DNA sequence: TGCATCCGTGAGTCGAGGGTAATAACGGCCTGTACGCGTCCGTTTCCGGCA
DNA sequence: TGCCGGAAACGGACGCGTACAGGCCGTATAATGGGAGCTGTCACGGATGCA
């Protein structure tokens, strides 16, 4: 939900990801750079990190 | 009664008294029938003889009659950017003044282990170095077991011996 | 000619010009002078127009007076407005930061009905600003000029559509008045014509007419022809004047109780009360013309009529029908036909006066309502107009629309070109006028109404590309605001010497010749076939008998700024348009010569200005000097002119004023007596004449960058003078008072050598960036110390010093001497905000020479940044030793289609070489169009060709051909126009022949101390923890959402992490970051963003529990 | 369409009580801070008139049903009261906009997230960073490739 | 000497595609324009006007 | 909560009273921002000391404790925790609708 | 069932930039807050004798 | 010269008498439903109300 809140439409989203109380994974790429861990490409996959 | 009271309460973000609420709406009437009358904008001293009050409170009234701004109004000639993001954070740490006092603690500290361990011990009681709490001498001379005039004439001596430039040639630049 | 001082400037035009150029700061004077009712308005209407000469605030006072009360038992009334003497000079107000302004004084009346009694009284109105004699108000001290409007007039516009689904035309009109409601008849995908009003889409055009009162029969009798308005007359479904009233009422009123007699005045007072519904003059002379009601009635009632809508209706039947003319009974016939918004005959021109008019009346509406509301409460027969009037909201309306209104436009002045043609500026943005996100591509477009009326040239080439325009050279505002274009009118193939001012609609009418049309020197056409602008801007070829009109010069369709283009004709269009934008930019010099080639239109432009002193009455030089010229006029009196030595422009620049006259000289009135910031003996000159080369060097000058060579730097050829002010408040505080003096808190002797007694420095003073220019200490009050502090102030034994240290500090990256200091003071009585003590202004000027990354740019808009700035030696230079100055590239020549900097290259070599045609055996065939005192001329004499009527191809080929030798005999230029230069670092000759001569170029308003810019850790944002933004602050660059995608697509991960966690936002990880860089330790991890936790918190605010889980 | 939002519900713990409000959360006053400028000039954050005009309207609906008022007035203020806590949530989004001095819309909660000026494209996604620099650039024609 | 083998990095906006940032090695020059080579003039999309 | 950057989701779900009123350190009920004269917060009001924190880093509201000895407990007198100042970024209030 | 109406969303990129419309005003009182000399702890000179 | 060992003012806690700051209450002819500013974007999708 995180990244389609930072992309568009972000009250029409928050207002249905609330109610369906989903919850993200913070697997995705936008994710990671909104709450400041690496990245999971390039140089941020466990098999180089 | 009921909607001017409730408008002189609630009328500004800033609370402000009802009575000075009211001595400033005197003022402003006061000058517009002045300005209306004479043809010029009057000075502070002629609205004091006018309202008969002094030219440093009318001073001070026209202060407090001041109203705030919004921090997210397009202060540019395009609508891109607020007033709120062109106004310094000054409590922030400056972070360079932060690394600066560490290595003074760390010369500090130096310069306090340069000499030896009664002296250090008992400064450091003393100005509250180790502790928020800065001990006072009758507190020095309990903790060792010595007199308030000893714990004194050791302080003398310690900072007549700080005060030497091979002591201080390295905390000159810290002030 | 025409101008007693004009240095002889020869000219390239062919054909001689009837008309001289108009005052160019017309549009401003006569606007504003029509506003306040100045004399010579008065006698120029009188002579156009004595019917009604009415200024604007009479205008205003005759639309509101007289005010009655509810029971009508009691009036008051306005009249004779009346001015007053300035109150300070201009130069006083500039200083002392007052505005330029004069009192209002009106002549009150208040008179009783039932008893009778009048109560004269003379009421001041307020300090009116004013406009200075360069067009230009003051407000505050600085120099404002307020923009005139391009808005669409009031009135009615017809339009057609296509559905796209059934294919077939739906017209429409749209009544759009100023100050009122909305209406439209539009006609639908069916035969029922809509009568939306105020955007409520029913009820068609029958039931309007019977609310108006019209019956059946009447409505079939007026319209008979009407298929379709039979049509709805059949299924109207309503019958009755009072049921169409109570259908009218319950749709355009929903949710309130409807009556018979509520509906029978709703309408009255919606479209036939001028209280409501008030289109302007300009609306009632528009919607007279379309429609063709009289055509000689004085206009006045400017409220809409009944007869009015019914002509609107049965145009838009007849125009759906398909008609061709139409007769409204009782008025002339009148074509049918759709009208364009985006025509000249539309869009009228809201200038200052009318602006500065319309804030006046929203400001005396307000006046008027407290006048009465109290006029009731106050008790009868003991109230006076001095008592019933308020001015308040009529000084604040008009400062409120002075300043924070954004066709107040802060008055740039790079050099008098700016200024000028920051005047004469049309902008079609603003309030009342539609904005850029709203702004189609269809409005940004150059309409062939736009001939002679604005520049197609001319115009910001970035976000508000064709919102922005400039006047034409001849063009003239109609009262109403339309723009006029002079023409001479030809008849009978005889073009008269009789001028007339054509709008948009008669130009359209008649048909117009063209400005180049071979004339026999004796009224005709020497060819029968001309070239013909048509009504629908079409462009033929028509017999001579058929012309009616033609222009009064060439360049009459391009504005000031583009017509100081030479050689514009051989120009494209966009770099036409860089190089108009790009010569506005230009700074002053410190010489400022006059260019060797360019158009008449130099110095008309300077001397109209405004920034050139100008004797106004004729007379010999008395006394002259650097500061003053007192000229001794021929009847006893004197008058002293006072230079403005080193003024700071509001952007910056030098304002210098060097007289150009000696101690015996004879000045006639007009003549230019003093030279400006860009001026050369009286005409203009923004930048320096150089020698140019067009070769490729070594790839310094690659991809549009330029090579300079030393001279220029040695010389001071391109050194400007840039002044910067500081200010600094000395202003009361909670916890005491701020001072200014020398004891400044834990500081050393060191910096205060340069601090005066006072604590200001001393003038002439040398600053350095990181000085103290004015001392000022705040008292601190209690805090508590570390301890580490308290033993380091009982070590050195220094006191607490309880007060804070703020003082003003030159900022960074500036140099340069001190000029001047003004300092102001409450003891000395001076006018100061509330709460500041002391001001002080230090005013700080650097001599910037030229260097590598400075803009630089030619008159056709070959721009480029200075690449390398090579020694003397190493630079190409010609057969005699000349090293050249300049080193463009020829790649950028060709793909921009510019060749104009060619040819005025060309020219420029052969203005400064020197010339003669050699008419041994009779003037040769390529100069037999040329005109006398031409075939030859002395070195580095000037020329002049004109814009779209100058020097030819081979009338260049020609002057190229005797090009007589510098000192010895030797043309070091060919015929073709190039040369052979010796490589100055290697020393052999370049194996080709090289484009040589003089070109102007100039030095943009782009230096690079004002761009270089960078950040280690400076100031935070305070709701956010990032850092700011600019060069005003300390502010760090700007990491974007593409810098991002970028950061992520190279595969990179932890130069991501730094640049986003550890350098912006971890509050407890910057001083990490920092201390481990100081002390050279590994970098720590980051943490999370201050930013993320603010969206955390604002997110839990919302109503939205967000929880962060481990696992 | 309905049976969406119904499985939403029902799947989860979650109860649709909690789609009315019966207590306002207030935004910690350091991200709408009252900050003094130069010259002891105030500038405040444009929440704080919106919070205002909640707490006022709540406090005199209270008064008002403990005094003991008339149905159509207790009802004028309980709408009052939704209008305002409806313009702080969103402003616009019903009805005209609540405006401030100088006919400025007021911002709302929610326009702090909406669009390129919201929180996320505004400070989540791109930032002003530090260790940075600005200039004009020039040709190097002498300098190497890297 | 501190800032010899430090590699910086060089931002032009708009940031079209990946090119658009790259890393060169510093060297201190008079003036005060950030000499760029020629060849990533295409690269960057960047013209010296 | 520590926010110790060791995250795996991130769970947003419809608040409630409950949750609101736990979320809050104190109800404000004053519409009062900023005293006119002292410039220091009113009591109750929307910037209330009592409620999120001090202004002043380990300075309360009376200044009956000032440093850093006095450190989490709360002012008997006025009713401020002495604590750091950067706590006033953190804490929420609620009010409760009648 | 189709049709119109309406609503809502997004529509660039880098500097240059910081302060505003609109009136009963007093008596009586009252409790609270403050705050200006004096004697105490304590710290910067004092001065009498002195080594 | 510097040090020793107290001695001289410059500053934290105050009853007290006073200043004023702020708040509450109450005013008596009669007056009894708003100003008001808008409506020059364009494509898309979708929800709603009514023929
Ligand atoms: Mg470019
Ligand atoms: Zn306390």
């Amino acid at each position: 939900w995180l990244s389609a809140a930072s992309f568009q439409e972000t009250t029409r989203v928050l207002t249905d990801a609330a109610i369906n109380c989903r919850s993200d994974k913070l697997n995705g790429l936008k994710e990671n750079v909104i709450i400041g861990k690496l990245i999971p490409a390039g140089t941020g996959i466990n098999r180089y990190r | 009664q009921a909607i001017t009271r409730a408008m002189a309460d609630q009328a500004r973000t800033i609370r402000i008294p009802v009575h000075m609420v009211e001595v400033i709406n005197k003022l402003g009437r006061i000058q517009r029938e002045l300005l209306q009358d004479l043809g010029r904008e009057p000075t502070p001293e002629e609205l004091a003889k006018e309202m008969d009050i002094t030219p440093e409170k009318v001073l001070e009234i026209q202060q407090y009659a001041r109203e705030p701004i919004s921090l997210d109004q397009t202060i540019g000639d395009e609508g891109d950017s607020q007033l709120g993001d062109f106004i310094e954070d000054s409590e922030a740490v400056v972070a360079v003044d932060a690394v600066s006092f560490t290595l003074l603690q760390d010369q500090l500290q130096s310069v306090l282990d340069t000499l030896s361990e009664r002296e250090a011990g008992v400064v450091r009681l003393r100005f509250g170095l180790t502790d928020g709490q800065p001990r006072t001498l009758d507190e020095i001379g309990q903790v060792y077991g010595v007199t308030r005039e000893r714990i004194r004439q050791i302080e003398s001596k310690t900072m007549s011996k700080l005060r030497h430039p091979s002591r201080s040639q390295v905390l000159r630049d810290y002030l | 000619n025409s101008v007693p001082g004009a240095p002889n400037r020869v000219s390239f035009a062919k054909l001689r010009e009837p008309l001289e150029v108009p005052g160019l700061l017309d549009v401003q004077t006569d606007s504003f002078e029509w506003l306040i009712g100045s004399p010579r308005w008065r006698e120029s209407a009188a002579e156009r127009g004595d019917v009604n000469p009415v200024g604007g605030l009479e205008e205003v006072l005759y639309e509101l007076s007289p005010i009655e009360d509810f029971s009508g038992s009691m009036s008051l009334s306005f009249s004779d407005p009346r001015f007053d003497d300035v109150k300070a000079p201009v130069d006083e107000c500039k200083d002392k930061d007052m505005t330029y302004a004069a009192p209002l004084f009106v002549t009150a009346e208040f008179i009783n009905n039932n008893t009778g009694e009048i109560k004269s009284q003379t009421v001041f109105m307020g300090d009116f600003p004013m406009m200075t004699e360069k067009g230009t108000f003051i407000i505050n001290g600085t120099e404002r000029v307020v923009v005139s409007q391009l808005v669409r007039s009031p009135g009615v516009y017809f339009d057609e559509t296509i559905d796209k689904s059934t294919d077939k035309t739906l017209h429409s009109v749209k009544v759009i008045p100023s100050r009122g409601a909305w209406l439209e008849f539009d006609v639908d995908k069916r035969d029922t014509v809509g009568v939306r009003i105020d955007r409520k889409r029913r009820q068609p055009v029958t039931v309007l007419l019977k609310a108006l009162g019209w019956t059946s029969e009447q409505i079939v009798e007026r319209f008979g022809f009407s298929e379709i308005m039979r049509s709805t007359l059949e299924k109207d479904n309503t019958v009755g004047t009072d049921e169409a009233l109570l259908d009218i009422y319950r749709k355009l009123r929903p949710g309130e109780p409807p009556t018979k007699e509520s509906a029978q005045t709703l309408l009255e007072n919606l479209f036939f009360k001028e209280k409501r519904y008030d289109l302007a003059r300009v609306g009632r002379y528009k919607v007279n013309k379309k429609l063709g009601l009289h055509v000689g009635e004085p206009i006045t009632s400017s409220t809409l009529t009944e007869e009015d809508v019914v002509a609107t209706i049965e145009y838009l039947v007849r125009l759906h029908e398909g008609q061709t003319t139409m007769t409204v009974p009782g008025g002339v016939e009148v074509p049918v036909e759709t009208d364009d918004i985006d025509h000249f005959g539309n869009r009228r021109l809201r200038t200052v006066g009318e602006l500065i008019q319309n804030q006046i009346r929203v400001g005396m509406s307000r006046m008027e309502r407290v006048v009465r509301e109290r006029m009731t409460t106050q008790d009868v027969e003991a109230i006076t107009p001095q008592t019933l009037i308020n001015i308040r909201p009529v000084v604040a309306a008009i400062k409120e629309f002075f300043g924070t209104s954004q066709l107040s436009q802060f008055m740039d002045q790079n050099n008098p070109l700016s200024g000028l043609t920051h005047k004469r500026r049309l902008s079609a943005l603003g309030p009342g006028g539609l904005s850029r996100e709203r702004a189609g591509l269809e409005v940004r477009d150059v309409h062939p109404s736009h001939y002679g009326r604005m520049c197609p040239i001319e115009t910001p080439e970035g976000p508000n590309i064709g919102l922005i325009g400039s006047l034409s050279v001849y063009a003239r505002v109609n009262p109403f605001g339309f723009i006029e274009t002079p023409y001479r009118k030809v008849v009978d193939g005889v073009v008269s010497d009789e001028i007339v001012y054509l709008t948009a609609d008669e130009e359209d009418r008649h048909v117009v010749a063209q400005a180049n049309s071979p004339i026999d020197a004796d009224g005709r056409f020497v060819e029968p076939r001309v070239l013909v602008r048509r009504k629908a801007g079409e462009v033929e070829y028509v017999p001579s008998s058929e012309v009616d009109y033609m222009d009064v010069s060439p360049r009459q369709m391009v504005s000031v700024a583009t017509a100081m283009i030479p050689f514009l004709e051989h120009d494209d269009a966009n770099r036409a348009l860089m190089g108009a934008n790009m010569q506005r930019q230009a700074v002053p010099l410190v010489r400022s010569e006059a260019p060797l080639v360019g158009t008449g239109m130099e110095l008309r432009a300077a001397i109209d200005a405004g920034d050139v002193v100008v004797a106004e009455e004729s007379g010999v030089i008395e006394e002259v000097s650097a500061d003053y010229i007192t000229v001794m006029h021929d009847n006893g009196t004197r008058r002293t002119y006072r230079m403005r030595k080193f003024a700071r422009s509001n952007h910056g620049t030098c304002a210098n004023q060097c007289p150009i006259v000696d101690a015996g000289d004879r000045v006639e009135a007009g003549q230019v007596i003093a030279d400006g910031p860009c001026t050369d003996d009286g005409e203009m000159a923004l930048g320096k004449n150089l020698l140019v080369a067009i070769m490729p060097w070594e790839g310094h000058n690659y991809e549009d960058a330029i090579i300079l060579s030393n001279r220029l730097v040695e010389e001071d050829v391109l050194t400007s003078i840039h002044i910067e002010e500081h200010e600094i408040d000395a202003r009361d505080t909670k916890l005491g008072a701020e001072e200014i003096t020398r004891d400044i808190p834990n500081i050393s002797d060191e910096v205060l050598a340069d601090l005066d007694e006072r604590g200001i420095v001393r003038i002439g003073a040398e600053v350095r960036d990181g000085d103290i220019l004015v001392g000022k200490v705040t008292p601190k009050g209690e805090t508590e110390l570390t301890p580490e502090e308290r033993l380091l102030r009982a070590i050195f034994g220094e006191k607490a010093r309880e007060v804070r240290d703020t003082s003003l500090k030159v900022p960074h990256g500036e140099s340069g001497k001190v000029i001047g200091i003004r300092v102001f003071s409450r003891e000395d009585e001076d006018e100061l905000p509330a709460g500041v003590n002391e001001l002080v202004r230090v005013y700080v000027a650097q001599k910037r020479k030229i260097s590598d990354g400075d803009k630089l740019a030619g008159r056709h808009g070959n721009k480029g940044v200075i690449g390398k700035i090579l020694p003397v030696e190493d630079m190409p230079f010609l057969a005699d030793g000349t090293p050249v100055d300049i080193i463009l590239n020829t790649h950028g020549v060709p793909r921009r289609m510019n060749i104009g900097q060619i040819l005025e290259t060309h020219l420029g070599w052969c203005a400064h070489s020197g010339w003669k045609v050699d008419a041994a055996k009779g003037v040769p065939d390529w100069a037999a169009r040329l005109p006398d005192e031409l075939l030859e001329a002395q070195p580095n004499a000037i020329v002049s060709t004109p814009v779209f009527d100058g020097a030819q191809e081979a009338e260049l080929q020609g002057l190229l051909s005797c090009t007589l030798p510098n000192r010895d005999g030797d043309v070091l230029v060919d015929a073709d126009g190039k040369a052979m230069l010796f490589d100055g670092r290697s020393g052999e000759p370049f194996p080709y022949p090289v484009t040589v001569g003089y070109m102007y170029i100039m030095k943009l308003h782009h230096l690079v101390d004002d761009k270089i810019h960078a950040r280690s850790t400076g100031p935070y944002s305070m709701i956010t923890q990032q850092p700011l933004g600019g060069k005003a602050q300390f502010g760090g660059q700007r990491f974007g959402e593409m810098e991002c995608w970028a950061m992520q697509a190279y595969g990179a991960a932890y130069t991501l992490q730094e640049l986003l966690t550890i350098k912006s936002d971890d509050t407890v990880g910057r001083v990490k970051v920092y201390e481990a860089i100081v002390k050279g330790e590994n970098i720590p991890e980051p943490g999370i963003p201050e930013s993320f936790k603010v969206l955390l918190k604002e997110l839990q605010s919302l109503c939205l529990n967000v929880e962060v889980l481990s696992s | 369409k309905r049976l969406k939002v119904v499985a939403a519900f029902q799947q989860s713990g979650n109860s649709p009580m909690g789609m009315v409000l019966d207590a306002v959360p207030v935004i910690p006053p350091e991200l709408r801070p009252m900050v003094q400028l130069d010259g002891g000039r105030f500038a405040t954050s444009d929440l704080n008139d919106l919070y205002r005009r909640v707490i006022n309207r709540n406090n005199r609906l209270k008064r008002l049903i403990d005094l003991g008022a008339p149905e159509i007035i207790v009802n004028n203020e309980k709408r009052m009261l939704q209008e305002s806590v409806d313009a702080l949530f969103d402003n616009g989004r019903r009805g005209r906009p609540v405006t401030g001095p100088g006919n400025r819309p007021l911002k709302s909660l929610s326009d702090l997230l909406k669009g390129k000026q919201g929180r996320f494209r505004q400070n989540l996604l791109g930032k002003r960073v530090d260790y940075s620099g600005r200039s004009v650039i020039v040709v190097g024609p002498q300098l190497k490739l890297h | 000497e501190v800032i010899a083998e430090h590699p910086v990095l060089l931002n032009r906006a708009p940031t079209l595609h990946r090119l658009g940032i790259q890393a060169f090695e510093p060297m201190l020059v008079e003036g005060k324009a950030i000499q760029l080579h020629p060849l990533v003039c295409e690269a960057f999309n960047a013209d010296f006007d | 909560m520590l926010d110790v950057n060791f995250f795996d989701e991130l769970r947003i779900g419809l608040a409630t009273a409950e949750d609101i009123r736990q979320w809050s350190y104190g109800e404000v009920k004053k519409p009062e921002t900023i005293n006119y004269r002292t410039l220091k917060p009113e009591k109750d009001g929307l910037f209330c000391e009592k409620i999120f924190g001090p202004t002043r880093d380990w300075e309360c509201y009376c200044g009956k404790y000032k440093r850093v000895r006095f450190k989490g407990i709360i002012c008997e007198r006025c009713g401020v925790e002495v604590t750091r100042a950067k706590v006033r970024r953190e804490r929420m209030g609620h009010i409760e609708l009648a």
